[PDB]
């Protein structure tokens, strides 16, 4: 194990660069990437159809996306949702320069 | 006393009779943090707030 | 598993190395090194 690595891993998943790793794994499960999209266009439409307030702040993508995952085995978030534990208070903004 | 052809009120870019349209400033040429990359320039907040650079613009709308 | 450069890096070797390690280990991997180098050679520069 390498030494000092806590704050690149914290970073990569807290960055969204977790999702960029995901869809590539899953299109190497694909010959055709256009029909991949097509495919996923579709559920997100079934989700939104039947339940739809629960969307807005999560987003349906997100959710198919997640949900793969999770039935193959790597623990992900629903929807890559993740809070901020130490923002001040309400009404507050982080700036990510 | 003055003379034909002398001056007698200065206008605006114009200092004691010269062109003046900019200011001076102390300056370093040196890579800083990629903030300069390409293009670019990395300035202080002195600019902003002794008002070295502020200028007045004047528009008009009619009916 | 990489090699281990004595002599130095100037542009040509730069592109030889992203290219070789594209096909290495893949897009992914290799967007996540670029940052990682970017990073340092701003900060010694």
């Amino acid at each position: 194990r390498i030494p000092f690595l806590e704050e690149q891993v914290r970073k990569i998943r807290d960055g969204g660069k977790l999702l960029t790793m995901d869809i590539h794994r899953l299109l190497l499960n694909e010959d055709n990437r256009f029909d991949f999209v097509n495919e996923i266009a579709a559920e997100a439409k079934q989700y939104v159809e039947n339940n739809r307030d629960e969307y807005g702040a999560k987003k349906a993508i997100l959710h198919v996306l997640s949900n793969r995952m999770n039935d193959a085995g790597v623990y992900r978030a629903e929807a890559y949702m993740e809070s901020d534990p130490f923002k001040p208070g309400p009404g507050y903004l982080k700036d990510e320069l | 006393c003055i003379k034909k052809g002398q001056i007698l009120a200065d206008g605006a870019a114009t200092v004691g009779g010269e062109l003046a349209l900019g200011k001076n400033v102390l300056v370093a040429y040196m890579p800083w943090e990629g903030y300069n990359s390409e293009d670019a320039v990395l300035i202080s907040e002195r600019l902003v707030y002794e008002d070295i650079y502020t200028s007045f613009h004047i528009r008009k709308y009619e009916i | 598993n990489l090699v281990f450069h004595n002599k130095a890096i100037n542009g040509t070797a730069m592109k030889r190395l992203i290219s070789r390690l594209i096909d290495h280990f893949g897009m992914a991997y290799t967007s996540h090194i670029l940052d990682q180098v970017k990073t340092l050679g701003f900060q010694q520069a």
